[PDB]
This record gives structure tokens, C-alpha cells and sequence, in this order.
């Protein structure tokens, strides 16, 4: 349900990025953690590149 | 799923909507009918403008 | 023309679009950058929305392999091309055979239809229509949208805007299938055809700028000389700061009679004189004085948005969006065209009988005729030597366009710029020719040096 939650704060996500993050949402990272990671990269789009870099910085394997 | 017309002002990959449908990808300058949730977010990011179509 | 055979293609293309709309598929629209394509894009975009469908419209400079490859990777269900694609039928067959394709165009196609299935070419040329006068790209879009839903007849004025932008009425009147669109707009009361001065600027330009910038037709000794235009309008009893629409009907007749006499005195061609007063398409949907109130002025605004990578902003205007119109006007030349040719008149190539000034991209190909007249009326060139301004064609990167202008006194040395330009046109590969004092030519960019030597040798031989 991160599509609606990211949209609530004006964040878009690609379908491939949803594939890599949906199962981990609310279990291994918070919406605020993902939003902060995206904002520090100066983007409001969550793509597969940002998703893989996000899971890497968080230590989610 | 309410939809409106917007001029997407940046390049943009395909993104998911609330209905789990795919929307895009968009070339900078495209005009598309997309769900208002996505369009309003792009408007707030100053990445799109609404366009009214009087029918 | 085989109108019934053409209408069968129109229904085919319309039925395919509506079938995908009822299947829930996003209609992917690709349209051309100029006024004809911007109006054509807005016609099809509104037609899809009117059926409850979804579109994604792209306004492009041209159809290329790189563009088709991007569209193919999008993996759409139906691609709709308007005002382009006729010359890319086999490219589209190859890279988009996985999807429905509809091409709505008026340019001469390389094939009279598609060989692949679910691909329909909606083009009147293979059925006997004249490409440049019987129907424009926006007109084909209008026919297809009208077949989708007769309520789309409310876009008849938008279609004529594109038709005027495509110079379908270059001879002062409409022809072919354009007349069917004009009658539709009259029935709905959204357009009216006036018999008035056909020069650009009847809504937003002062009368002296309307005369000084006249190109179709040109007005001798006045085109390109704002000072002579102000002087001429004062002597004839007109406020040069007044707008054409502000004149009473008797004042307009006074202007027409005065301009026509001035053109007969100064040896204007009969073709130019016959085209001065003719069809001017007006729309009651907009206030008089608004740029959108007149088709040529409207088409001029759209071409402006297209040159600033803001084509869809112009599409939004055609759809009735008032904010986009406000944004476009705040976002938006002849004064810089005179400043350039004056401050760069060291780049000319004067021969034994003519000047040749190649401006490159610094001057639009449409302002080339005015620029040549400005070189005469600004103390830059000997009036006894004709002037030729050249500029890169904005539609073809490998071609160049030019106009040849001279004065009346210089005509009395044996010069004829039409026969001179018709000779070099058939010696370099391209169009060319015109009248005695004004003529144009379009030839390859890689042979500019050969043009200067041949044109001077041709002029000196006269």
C-alpha cells in the first residue's frame, strides 16, 4: 500500500520499484525513511535504481 | 478513479496509480488524461499543469 | 475526387479508435509541431475525451526512427498519428505492427494504404484530393472526429485555424473538403467568413505593423518599411496605431481601395492584387481584438507555442483552456530581423548584379522576403542591385530557402527575378521562380556558393 501512501505525500513510484519494496514496506523500513532517502536525492519519483540504493543503505538483503 | 487532463512538463517513467494500473512513461511536454491523484501530485511538485477540456 | 472512398477510410480509422476506447485502452496521439498539427492534435484529443476515453498526446517536430523506437518501447495498444506519418508508412509497418496504427494526414503518402492488419491510413491524396488546397492535416483529424461523434463539429473553427495555418486558402478562398468544414461551423455559429483584408494582424497589430509585415501578399515600398507604412496611413487619413478590427466597415473599404490603388500604381502582380481582399475566418466564440478571434492570428499564436517546445500548451488553448492562453501570451521579432541584417551586413556576397546574404538560422525562412525588402529600405544595399536573403529551412536540415527582392528602378536594367530563379532552380535541384520583382527559391544547403555564381551570371545575362 505504499503507492497510496507515497501519493499522499506527493511521491510517485514505478511498478518495478513497487516490486522490490512492497513486501518490505512497514516491516523493514518506514514511509518516513523512504521519503527522506528520496528527498535527499532531490527526487519525488521512486524508481528501481533509488529502490535498490535505498534497500542497500538500510541493509535489507 | 477520477481522471483529469494535465501537461506533464518533465520526462517521467511509468508510475503506478492507486488502481494498480500503469501510467506513462511520459515525454517532457506530453498531455495526458491521468488519475487526479497523480496529476495533483505532479502539480504540487511544479511538474505539471492542469488543462480543462470543455465537453 | 473519390469522396466516398475517402469517407470509408475515415470510418475505418474512427471505428478502430472507438473500439480501443471501448476496450479501455489509452489512445496514444502523436501530432506535428506547427499550427496544422496542433489543431489536429487538439481535435483528436477532444474526440477521445468526448467518448470517455484516455489519451496521451505528444507534439513532435517530425517522425523519425528514434521517435518510432521510443513509441514502440512504450508498448501501447493503438498509435494515432495526425499531420504526419504519410512518408513513414513502411517504418511504421515494421516497428509498430504489434499495435493498431491510424495515420491521419494529407501529405502525399509513399503507399496508398498499409499492408499490415489493423493499420489504417486516413489520407485524401490517394483518392484524388489536392494535398495543399483540398484538406489540411487538421481537416483530416476533423473528418475522423466527426465520424466518431457528430458533436465534434464544434471543433470546426479549430480545424479551419489549422487549414489557414497550412495556407489552404493561399489564393483568398477555400476549396475541396475545407468548404464542408466551413459550412459546419456556420451552422453551429462558431465561425464566420468575412470578405476583408487578408493580411496578418487584424486583431492585435497596429495598422502600420499590419502593412509593414505583409507577406501574402506583399505591398511594394511598404513591406519591410515601418516608416513608410506610418507615413502612408497618415496621408490616406488613418490612425496608424489603430487596430484593423476597430475600423468601421466604411473605413475598411477606404483602406482596401487605397491599398489596391497603391499596388496597381507600383506594378504589383495581378496574383498579389487578387489575393489582397478575400476570405477571413472569424469566430464569435472570442471577443473581437482577441488573438483567437481570427483564424490567421490564432494560427500565428499556435506556431509561436510550437517553436518554444510548448506545442501542447497551444493544444490546451484550442481545447478552451483560458489559463493556457494567458500563460502563452506572457511567454511570448521583425525588429530583431532588421537589427541583425544591419549589424551583420558585412557577411554579404555582392556580385556583379545582386546581393546574397545568408543568415542561417538567425532569421526564420518566412521572414526572408521581408528581410530582403528591409535591406533595400534601410541604406544597406545599392537599390540598383537585387537582394537575396537565405535562411535554413526550419522543416529540412539539408535545405535552404531564399527570396529575391529588388526595386522598380532596378527592374529597368533587364532584370526578372522569376526567370532568374527558375533557371538556377533547374540547375541546382529544387523549386524556384516567381514574378518580375519578387521571386523565391529552395535549393540544397551544400551548394550556396554555386548559387551565388550562377544567379549573378544569370542576372548579368539578362
Amino acid at each position: 500500500m505504499l503507492v497510496e501512501d507515497l501519493l499522499k505525500n506527493n511521491y510517485l513510484i514505478t511498478p518495478s520499484a513497487y516490486y522490490l519494496l512492497s513486501d518490505h514496506y512497514k516491516k523493514a523500513f518506514t514511509l518516513a525513511e523512504l521519503i527522506k532517502f528520496a528527498k535527499n536525492r532531490g527526487t519525488f519519483v521512486v524508481d528501481s535504481n533509488l529502490a535498490r540504493e535505498f534497500l542497500a543503505e538500510k541493509g535489507i538483503i | 478513479v477520477p481522471k483529469e487532463a494535465y501537461i506533464i512538463q518533465i520526462d517521467l517513467p511509468a508510475v503506478l496509480g492507486p488502481d494498480m494500473k500503469e501510467y506513462g512513461p511520459f515525454m517532457a511536454g506530453d498531455m495526458a488524461i491521468i488519475p487526479t491523484v497523480i496529476g495533483r501530485a505532479l502539480v504540487e511538485r511544479e511538474a505539471a499543469r492542469r488543462v480543462r477540456i470543455f465537453l | 475526387m473519390d469522396k466516398e472512398a475517402f469517407l470509408e477510410r475515415v470510418r475505418e480509422g474512427a471505428e478502430l479508435i472507438k473500439m480501443h476506447i471501448e476496450l479501455g485502452h489509452t489512445i496514444r496521439l502523436i501530432s506535428h509541431r506547427d499550427a496544422d498539427g496542433i489543431t489536429a492534435g487538439a481535435i483528436l484529443a477532444k474526440a477521445v475525451a468526448r467518448e470517455g476515453g484516455t489519451f496521451q498526446l505528444s507534439i513532435v517536430k517530425q517522425v523519425s526512427e528514434e521517435l518510432i523506437d521510443q513509441l514502440a518501447r512504450e508498448k501501447r495498444e493503438i498509435y494515432v498519428f495526425s499531420d504526419l506519418g504519410s512518408g513513414s508508412i513502411e517504418l511504421i509497418e515494421e516497428k509498430l505492427n504489434f499495435a493498431t496504427v491510424v495515420v491521419a494526414d494529407h501529405h502525399p503518402p509513399e503507399k496508398d494504404s498499409f499492408s499490415t492488419d489493423s493499420h489504417v491510413l486516413v489520407n485524401p491524396v490517394p483518392f484524388g484530393a489536392n494535398s495543399v488546397r483540398d484538406l489540411s492535416g487538421s481537416g483530416v483529424a476533423y473528418f475522423v472526429a466527426r465520424e466518431m461523434n457528430r458533436k465534434n463539429r464544434d471543433m470546426a473553427y479549430v480545424a479551419i485555424v489549422g487549414a489557414v495555418g497550412d495556407m489552404q486558402e493561399i489564393d483568398g478562398t477555400f476549396h475541396g473538403l475545407n468548404l464542408e468544414i466551413i459550412e459546419d461551423g456556420k451552422e453551429l455559429g462558431i465561425l464566420e467568413v468575412r470578405k476583408e483584408l487578408r493580411l496578418f494582424g487584424r486583431e492585435s497589430r497596429p495598422l502600420y505593423q499590419m502593412l509593414a509585415y505583409a507577406t501574402n501578399p506583399e505591398i511594394p515600398e511598404i513591406t519591410g518599411d515601418e516608416r513608410k507604412a506610418i507615413e502612408w496611413l497618415r496621408a490616406k487619413g488613418f490612425d496608424p496605431e489603430m487596430k484593423y478590427w476597430q475600423l468601421r466597415e466604411e473605413e475598411k473599404r477606404k483602406l482596401h481601395e487605397a491599398l489596391l490603388v497603391h499596388m496597381i500604381k507600383h506594378g504589383a502582380p495581378k496574383e498579389a492584387i487578387d489575393r489582397l481582399i478575400g476570405d477571413v475566418v472569424i469566430s464569435p466564440l472570442y471577443p473581437e481584438g482577441d488573438v483567437r478571434h481570427e483564424a490567421r492570428e490564432f494560427a500565428t499564436l499556435l506556431n509561436a507555442t510550437g517553436r518554444l517546445n510548448a506545442g501542447t500548451l497551444g493544444v490546451a488553448i484550442c481545447l478552451g483552456d483560458e489559463e493556457a492562453y494567458k500563460v502563452a501570451r506572457k511567454m511570448l521579432e521583425q525588429i530583431e530581423a532588421r537589427k541583425f541584417i544591419i549589424q551583420n551586413w558585412n557577411m554579404v556576397e555582392e556580385g556583379e548584379h545582386a546581393y546574397v546574404f545568408y543568415a542561417g538560422k538567425n532569421i526564420r525562412d518566412t521572414l526572408v522576403g521581408i528581410a530582403a525588402n528591409m535591406a533595400i529600405n534601410a541604406g544597406l544595399a545599392d537599390p540598383e542591385k537585387p537582394v537575396v536573403v537565405l535562411a535554413d529551412s526550419d522543416e529540412d536540415e539539408n535545405l535552404v530557402k531564399g527570396s529575391a527582392r529588388t526595386t522598380e528602378k532596378a527592374l529597368e536594367k533587364g532584370y526578372h527575378l522569376g526567370e532568374a530563379l527558375k533557371e538556377v532552380a533547374e540547375k541546382l535541384g529544387g523549386e524556384g521562380g516567381g514574378h518580375a520583382i519578387a521571386a523565391g527559391i529552395r535549393f540544397p544547403k551544400n551548394r550556396i556558393d554555386e548559387f551565388i555564381k550562377l544567379f549573378n551570371e544569370a542576372l548579368g545575362r539578362q
